[PDB]
RNA sequence: UAACUGAAGAGUUUGAUCAUGGCUCAGAUUGAACGCUGGCGGCAGGCUUAACACAUGCAAGUCGAGCGGGGGAAGGUAGCUUGCUACCGGACCUAGCGGCGGACGGGUGAGUAAUGCUUAGGAAUCUGCCUAUUAGUGGGGGACAACAUCUCGAAAGGGAUGCUAAUACCGCAUACGUCCUACGGGAGAAAGCAGGGGAUCUUCGGACCUUGCGCUAAUAGAUGAGCCUAAGUCGGAUUAGCUAGUUGGUGGGGUAAAGGCCUACCAAGGCGACGAUCUGUAGCGGGUCUGAGAGGAUGAUCCGCCACACUGGGACUGAGACACGGCCCAGACUCCUACGGGAGGCAGCAGUGGGGAAUAUUGGACAAUGGGGGGAACCCUGAUCCAGCCAUGCCGCGUGUGUGAAGAAGGCCUUAUGGUUGUAAAGCACUUUAAGCGAGGAGGAGGCUACUCUAGUUAAUACCUAGGGAUAGUGGACGUUACUCGCAGAAUAAGCACCGGCUAACUCUGUGCCAGCAGCCGCGGUAAUACAGAGGGUGCGAGCGUUAAUCGGAUUUACUGGGCGUAAAGCGUGCGUAGGCGGCUUAUUAAGUCGGAUGUGAAAUCCCCGAGCUUAACUUGGGAAUUGCAUUCGAUACUGGUGAGCUAG
């Protein structure tokens, strides 16, 4: 399934910005409660917190930014625990690598959730099919392209627009005018911010 | 349960029984008059008895009455006691 | 090439058969200590060649009793 | 007899047959003697469609094994085949 | 290139404290059940209890190219008040005899502690159909179902007499192989049918020839089954002696085959503290769950083996049964009956009653893969495939996205002003997954018939057996299939648990040692953040909680890996039997121990790298692994065996 719900509530709760509300105004224009959590008791980012507690909200923070589900989380951290190498950084590398996900980062859509709801409605095309699966994880060397129906279309223009203003990710490379980018290969560490940290989720799951 | 062919089954076992006792039957028979002659103890006698016997082993061995095992059995354990007479 | 096993004669009441007792040593599955093992086999010697007390080789074969189907093939040791 | 025949596997709607030699008293998808090849009759990409052992059969079949009509319809695919 | 990388603690004994020690909790998992709720698709699973009793339908038939009869629909010739009659032969069908099948496929786990299973070996055996080879298929005869006649009973099915064919049965003849043999010799089989052509030619629709399917004797292969040995395989000593065909031998009997398997005699043996006998419980393995590993628990669904078919005892037929839908006998039960007589066994698929917390349709088809019959056409198949029902499990998807405050209204809080639901909501713009409607449309179907060619039959370009090419015809339950393209509109779609500590999330009201909550410590006698409601939150999400059960935490059975002065724990003290262990040197052996090679360790499952599924589940190709077992060849430091020497015990 899916979580629809209020996104500024949980940014709050979560500390930090999570990036959801598409950036047109400033986060703390447009919230005007950062530090302060809502709630009846909501207390200021100082209070004290438990091991369990900072564990537990890493990974929520990591799930609220990237849209995944608790069952998908923990199928995520097997296959990254599987897979050799350092483990916390192929979970991220395996976040990274969602099809909805490299839409948002390759710059065709506003929002992590509208990129979602491109691809549910198949406006987006994995090389020459029509894909509709947001889970997917796009292999090094793929083509995402824009479907004729989804060109031509005043959000789509909006979208890029956005993206320009924005800057591109160097292993993506996309034009605009041809509505189509290519992946290089799964973005680095080094790449990834740092606010992210990986150590908790992995001691988390190894309780 | 039963149907045509069981029946048909049951009615041709019953008549292959009664003829495979009477050819058994008469095995059993001329085996047992040979024996009766080699108690008797008379070398021609018994081994008159003896000639008298085999053809029919034989022949029920090769309908299948017995098994040609044990006719090869019958014949060496009798000729080996006919001659131990004389 | 029959399979052989060697032991020592341990009676020879019965007529045209010994009882030799064979011994084996093992590790035990779980605390690894070295373990004495042993199984007494029926034999069959025709001549009555052998006797108590005798170390004897004997080879495996058809059955000639309800018990007995190993044979003897050399005396190894007089006693 | 000593037969050769496709014995069931896969999935729902998508059969894959192993070629096996087998006494024709056993059941489909049981005991066997020896598997000799597949049959995919859905294969698509890469997948391979037909494996034949071109000895192993030979040699059954002198040995008097009877080939089932699919069996020897495949063995002359796989011969046209090399 | 790879096939492993793995180990966390907390609560509670006391005014403090440290140790010992039990109880409780956090994790994984299930053929689950119950409670609240509930949209779609894919792949799997679905009476664990009563091996309780069963209504009804279906699950083993096929061959007329083995045989004689019998039956209906048509056709022809001759005669005729109204197209028909009387006779003829051809095609078609089948009650009976006969062949093959029925012993597979399918179900269950009652019994079974070794008659079974697992691993490694062996010799004394049989083996339908299939493959290869060798020698043959000559000539006669008697029964007997059907049928006809007569009879019993309401029927179902019975009884008597007279016929009759055969690839049904039996004698005679012959015998490359084959069996016995005293080594000289003796003994034993079989069946025909179909088609084609010489155009020979009729003791009559014949005789001769080839081919094909058959039949008899035999060897080998393959397959399957039977038999034997070694090691391993649950608890009890409040179960220590057990066994007289018992243990062995000889003569005989018997079996396909070794064998006290049976029997007469002879002898007194045989098993047991390395657990005999007795007793309790139990189908076993590959595997599965848990665990860092060792280990522990387990045998649904998939595969191999075993045993069983209302209870018990038997054989018959057959290559093969002591035979789930065969026969006989005994017992219990049920059913029909006109009172003379009869019938039956769902632990085969559906389904019924009963039991239980609990587990589904009295569906479709042989189209695909297999099985039975047949020369073929083709028929049979509740195996199988396909559909129906169930959030039972796993995986994927949706229930909208972007906007936007001059912070609306309402609820709740309040130190009566301000705060929280809150970018939330409203308004604005926009797309349409899935579902809903319309049109197209793969694949699972390999193949078969028609035309015509190349090789073989050898008297015969005939007939028949193998190959080839494009076309025409032909065949799918699932199937209004997967899938592709059109139109409408946010329009059809979110609940469950919890907020004192373990443990992430706090306040008000109502109520007060009552109602009550409670896995443990605990809370509750008017300022309970632990009871009921409300606001706000927290964690999951088509699901969320509780109960039941195994492993883990548990180093609380300690091999890895614990203890006995005072916490639980040294027998009151000696002597000694079986057993365990044992000083120094030297030579030999190679049992333990170590190394190499070969064989084996089924497949599936686990892990690794790939492929097909829009992804994932799932399916699949290869590899690794199977950490063992057996045979054999080597090494000699240590332990053990043997011979010899020594003195510190």
């Amino acid at each position: 399934a899916r979580y629809i719900g209020p996104k500024c509530k949980l940014s709050r709760r979560e500390g930090t910005d999570l990036q959801l509300k598409s950036g047109v105004k400033p986060f703390d224009v447009k919230t005007k409660k950062a530090n302060k959590a809502p709630g009846q008791h909501g207390q200021a980012r100082g209070g004290k917190q438990s091991e369990y507690s900072l564990q537990l909200r890493e990974k929520q923070k990591v799930r609220r930014i990237y849209g995944v589900l608790e069952r998908q989380f923990s199928n995520y951290y097997k296959e990254a625990a599987r897979v050799k190498g350092a483990t916390g950084e192929n979970l991220l590398k395996l976040l990274e690598s969602r099809l909805d996900n490299v839409v948002y980062r390759m710059g065709f859509g506003s929002t992590r959730a509208e990129a979602r709801q491109l691809v549910s409605h198949r406006s987006i095309t994995l090389n020459g099919r029509r894909v509709n699966i947001a889970s997917i994880q796009v292999k090094a060397g793929d083509v995402i392209a824009v479907h004729e129906g989804a060109k031509q279309q005043l959000r789509i223009k909006n979208a890029i627009e956005l993206a320009a203003q924005r800057g591109i990710p160097a292993w993506i490379e996309v034009d605009h005018s041809k509505l189509e980018g290519t992946f290089k290969a799964a973005p680095d560490r080094s790449d990834l911010p740092a606010e992210i940290n990986e150590s908790l989720i992995v001691e988390l799951y190894s309780k | 349960a039963n149907s045509a062919q069981a029946k048909k089954r049951a009615r041709q076992n019953v008549k292959a029984r009664k003829h495979n006792a009477s050819l058994r039957s008469m095995v059993r028979t001329y085996i047992k008059r040979t024996l009766s002659a080699i108690a008797g103890g008379d070398y021609a006698v018994a081994t008159e008895a003896y000639k008298k016997a085999v053809p029919v082993i034989d022949r029920m061995a090769d309908k299948g009455i017995i098994h040609k095992n044990k006719a090869a059995r019958h014949k060496s354990r009798l000729n080996a006691q006919v001659k131990a007479l004389a | 090439t029959v399979r052989t096993l060697t032991g020592k004669v341990v009676s020879d009441k019965m007529d045209k058969s010994i009882v030799v007792l064979i011994e084996r040593r093992v590790q035990h599955p779980l605390y690894g200590k070295s373990i004495r093992r042993s199984t007494k086999l029926h034999a069959h010697d025709e001549n009555n060649v052998a006797k108590i007390g005798d170390v004897v080789t004997i080879k495996e074969s058809r059955p000639i009793s309800k018990t007995k189907a190993w044979t003897l093939v050399e005396v190894v040791e007089a006693a | 007899m000593v037969v050769i025949r496709l014995a069931r596997g896969g999935a729902k709607k998508r059969p894959f047959y192993q070629i096996v030699v087998t006494d024709s008293r056993n059941a489909r998808d049981g005991r066997f003697i020896e598997r000799i090849g597949f049959f995919n009759p859905t294969a698509q990409g890469q997948a391979e469609k037909l494996r034949l052992d071109a000895d192993r059969f030979a040699h059954w079949v002198s040995q008097g094994a009877q080939p089932s009509e699919r069996v020897a319809s495949l063995a002359a695919q796989a011969k046209k085949a090399t």
